[PDB]
């Protein structure tokens, strides 16, 4: 036989949602993920302690069998992801223990009736500010975002839901 | 002053006409005298501190239970209080406060630091906490003025 | 035959010449996989198949870098006529699409935003004083201030305590009038110069103070007077008091005299009052 071949591209994008209420007592986590920022909405202004929801989705997938892990999630100072100072949010899909405003995981799905569920990937923790290591005194140096993210297969056969110690 | 009515700390006294509350760092509302926004400090004839703060003093509003004056004790917490302000109440002589002489009045200073934490990681270092420090003096003044009055008669 | 792997589908050129033999091929006896889709191509002469990724029995795959799917493209013709024979062999292609799997994706800029308190209050107020008349034993008040001359008019002065630092009170300056203006004529400075109680050197009378009972606490006796001329009795003594702490030294001006014989006062630190000879 042949055996033909050749690439295929896959896409994946990070982006910022809304906790609103569109009325009083609306659940903040499903209602986080009505509405996302486009990029004239940024340097988006956070204040210190406020929740962070952040959403992972493959982009222009059909295929269901698809579930989206993520691996180390992190944030620095600029936009290098290798620059510093560095913040750790997940590890292996688990929060970053070391944290008392410690990330979790939201991946409501059963009611988010969003399409192919599983492309998706989402979570939050606290905005902070990064401080000098020998001034003890916070900076006003802007946050940035990143993370890792792998194409973890039912059909393969592998448990990358995140086991955590809770 | 736009302090809504059910955590509003009074000032004074009932009877406390409308200039000397407002005299005082204090607003008033025609009927009533209660601590203004920001926060407010005054010191009594008995040699107490009189210590009023809100809790929008500072973004984020600070979780309460982080904050400590200049010294540590018994009688330097948090007195009776609400929602949204403390009160700390202590005499002059208490809770690390530092005394000093002028020719003509005698001071007293304590300044309050909150403890805002900050959080470490192996690549760097992060804080959630904003800084709060509040430095207060009490000037009591000297120079009272006094009169009697007497009756002298022949034997 | 060629494939283009697309996001969400696979698109598949197969040639009509699939055997390249210049032979028509294909009476519908073809399918990619399962599903035989084919585009009508009258001038290039490729059939063109249309299948979602995850269709037509694809098989996904994966490994430590890349996804793969797999599509079986089957050729199994049927006998032409009434007869088993079959003029081309069956066909099979292995159709496989990579995929990377590991992207790192990143977010934009979020401004950090708090707001420190700094700042510097201060509020003021008064200490609390007391001139007042006493018994004569300096224990009690004495209600009765009337007093005939010659008799020593008992008088103590106070700073109440509470709880501020231990304090000393002096009295700076003391005058006697007939009214209570002390700028009133007749006046009588009877106690000047930083606390210099000068009747005692003025009329040799008895008029002294008396030893600190407490620090916040002053005594004094002074021998009663009137003015020639003055029908009444009446006597407004007016007086100025400062106090500070006990820390602070027994000086030039903080100190409290009298005239006994000399200078010794102040409970024994005498020399304090040396600038009293004025
Ligand atoms: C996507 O993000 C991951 C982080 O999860 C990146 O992997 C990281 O790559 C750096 C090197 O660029 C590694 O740093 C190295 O660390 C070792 C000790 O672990 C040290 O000996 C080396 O000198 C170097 O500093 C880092 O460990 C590694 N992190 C993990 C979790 O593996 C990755 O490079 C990013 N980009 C991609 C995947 O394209
Ligand atoms: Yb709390
Ligand atoms: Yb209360
Ligand atoms: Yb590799
Ligand atoms: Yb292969």
């Amino acid at each position: 036989p042949l055996s033909i071949a050749e690439l295929g591209p896959l896409n994946v994008y990070l982006q910022i949602a809304n906790g609103q209420c569109q009325t009083k007592g609306c659940d903040e986590a499903a209602a986080a993920y009505t509405s996302f920022y486009t990029d004239a909405d940024y340097p988006v202004t956070k204040v210190l302690r406020d929740p962070v929801y952040v959403d992972v989705q493959i982009l222009g997938r059909t295929d269901p069998n698809l579930v989206l892990t993520l691996g180390r999630c992190w944030a620095t100072t600029s936009p290098n992801a290798f620059s510093l100072p560095q913040w750790d949010i997940l590890i292996d899909g688990c929060p970053y223990a070391d944290d008392r405003y410690l990330s979790a995981l939201v991946p409501i799905d059963h009611s988010s009736g969003l399409p192919f569920p599983t492309h998706h990937s989402r979570f939050l923790f606290k905005m902070f500010t990064f401080v000098d290591p020998h001034s003890m005194e916070p900076l006003r140096e802007k946050v940035y975002i990143h993370c890792s993210t792998a194409a973890c297969v039912p059909g393969q056969g592998v448990s990358c839901e995140p086991s955590c110690s809770r | 002053c736009e302090v809504p009515r059910d955590v509003r700390v009074p000032c004074g006294v009932p009877d406390i006409s409308p200039s000397a509350c407002d005299a005082i760092d204090c607003c008033h509302d025609g009927q009533s005298c209660y601590f203004g926004t920001g926060a407010t400090v005054q010191c009594t004839k008995d040699g107490h501190f009189i210590v009023v703060v809100a809790k929008d003093v500072t973004l984020p509003h600070i979780d309460l239970e982080t904050i400590s004056l200049l010294g540590q004790g018994q009688d330097c917490g948090p007195a009776d209080s609400n929602s949204a302000f403390a009160i700390y109440y202590f005499p002059v002589t208490y809770c690390g406060t530092v005394v000093m002489e002028e020719p003509g009045v005698i001071v007293y200073e304590n300044r309050m630091t909150s403890s805002y934490e900050v959080g470490v990681g192996p690549l760097g270092a992060i804080t959630r906490d904003s800084s709060f420090e509040l430095l207060f003096q009490c000037r009591y003044r000297a120079t009272s003025v006094e009169t009697l009055v007497v009756e002298v008669q022949p034997p | 035959v060629a494939v283009e792997c697309r996001e969400d589908l696979a698109h598949v050129e197969a040639k009509k010449d699939l055997f390249g033999i210049g032979q028509f091929i294909d009476p519908a006896d073809l399918t990619l996989g399962t599903c035989p889709p084919s585009a009508e191509d009258p001038a290039a002469q490729v059939l063109i198949f249309e299948s979602p990724l995850q269709n037509c029995g694809s098989v996904l795959t994966m490994t430590e870098d890349s996804l793969v799917y797999t599509f079986t493209l089957n050729y199994n013709p049927k006998p032409l006529g009434s007869a088993p024979v079959v003029r081309t062999s069956q066909a099979v292609v292995i159709v496989e699409c990579h995929y990377p799997r590991k992207h790192n994706v990143s977010s934009l800029a979020l401004d950090p935003l708090w707001v420190p308190f700094s700042a510097a209050k201060m509020a003021e107020e008064f200490l609390y004083f007391t001139l007042k008349l006493t018994t004569d034993d300096f224990q009690f008040e004495r209600p009765s201030y009337q007093y005939f001359l010659g008799d020593l008019i008992h008088i103590e002065a106070t700073v109440k305590q509470y709880f501020h630092v231990p304090l000393r009170v002096y009295v700076d300056r003391c005058v006697a009038t007939l009214s209570p203006d002390a700028n009133s004529s007749p006046s009588y400075a009877f106690i000047d110069n930083y606390g210099c109680l000068l009747d005692g050197r003025i009329t040799g009378s008895d008029s002294k103070f008396v030893s600190r009972p407490a620090e916040n606490k002053l005594d004094f006796q002074l021998e009663a007077f009137r003015f020639q001329g003055a029908d009444s009795g009446m006597i407004y003594i007016t007086c100025h008091l400062k106090a500070t702490s006990a820390a602070y030294p027994l000086d030039a001006e903080h100190r409290a005299c009298s005239y006994i014989q000399g200078w010794k006062e102040v409970s024994g630190a005498d020399p304090i009052c040396a600038s009293c000879e004025s």
